[PDB]
């Protein structure tokens, strides 16, 4: 999937620090990078799986903190 | 391609037939309606005012209208759930197909002109829903047959 370098860069960008892998933001950003990679070749199943998981993570975040959810989806350009 | 669908923020990817995105054994010329993958989580839309399709399915499945409606929001983009059509004419057999996939049933719709199947055949649960043009155009649970 993602290289250790790509993964690290995303954690840095979306997490508190390199150890912040519990962050929903980071998890969503990692999935987004994989989703965008997958569409870049267009495993339609793999794509659905990731979009689905990401949606559920987003739901989790939205329920906890709408403002964090909103900031995250704008930063990732998830509103098309 | 439906412009509102192609600009729908809750959706991702290309516009495709429902059955291409959610492959099952659907009856011919059902599940062909265009849609897109749902990307964003639920916005918790108000239930439609014209919601008796939900009530009909609810009677048959014992799932609440509210739960049926939240389920639809996990699979269809909002533009396909809340729009001018749903607000004036109600829900459609396209929504029925989506519910049938989500809840694994096949519905027989007993319309004025006879029974029509909607939903995947690769299921066990079977429900009966009546439709009449009326007026008013109305879904209800159960069977109805006409003829001479």
């Amino acid at each position: 999937s993602l290289s250790t370098e790509a993964t690290a860069k995303i954690v840095s960008e979306f997490g508190r620090d390199a150890n912040d892998t519990g962050s929903t933001e980071v998890q969503v950003a990692l999935l987004t990078a994989q989703i965008n990679h997958l569409q870049g070749h267009f495993s339609r199943r793999g794509l659905l799986r990731m979009v689905s998981q990401r949606r559920k993570l987003l739901d989790y975040l939205k329920r906890k903190d709408v403002a964090r959810y909103t900031q995250l989806i704008e930063r990732l350009g998830l509103r098309r | 391609l439906p412009a509102p669908l192609t600009n729908d923020p809750t959706a991702i990817g290309p516009v495709l037939p429902f059955e291409e995105l959610h492959p099952r054994r659907y009856p011919e010329n059902t599940a062909t309606f265009l849609t897109r993958l749902r990307s964003l989580p639920s916005n918790h839309l108000p239930q439609p005012t014209l919601n008796c399709l939900l009530s009909a399915v609810s009677d048959q499945t014992k799932v609440s209208e509210e739960h049926l409606w939240e389920s639809l929001q996990t699979i269809l983009p909002d533009s396909q759930l809340s729009n001018e059509e749903t607000n004036t004419l109600g829900l459609s057999t396209e929504h029925l197909t989506a519910l049938a996939h989500l809840y694994n049933f096949q519905a027989t719709v007993y319309s004025d002109r006879g029974p029509i199947l909607f939903g995947p055949s690769d299921t066990i649960k079977r429900i009966d829903i009546t439709h009449t043009t009326g007026p008013p155009s109305h879904f209800s649970p159960g069977k109805r047959l006409l003829g001479s």
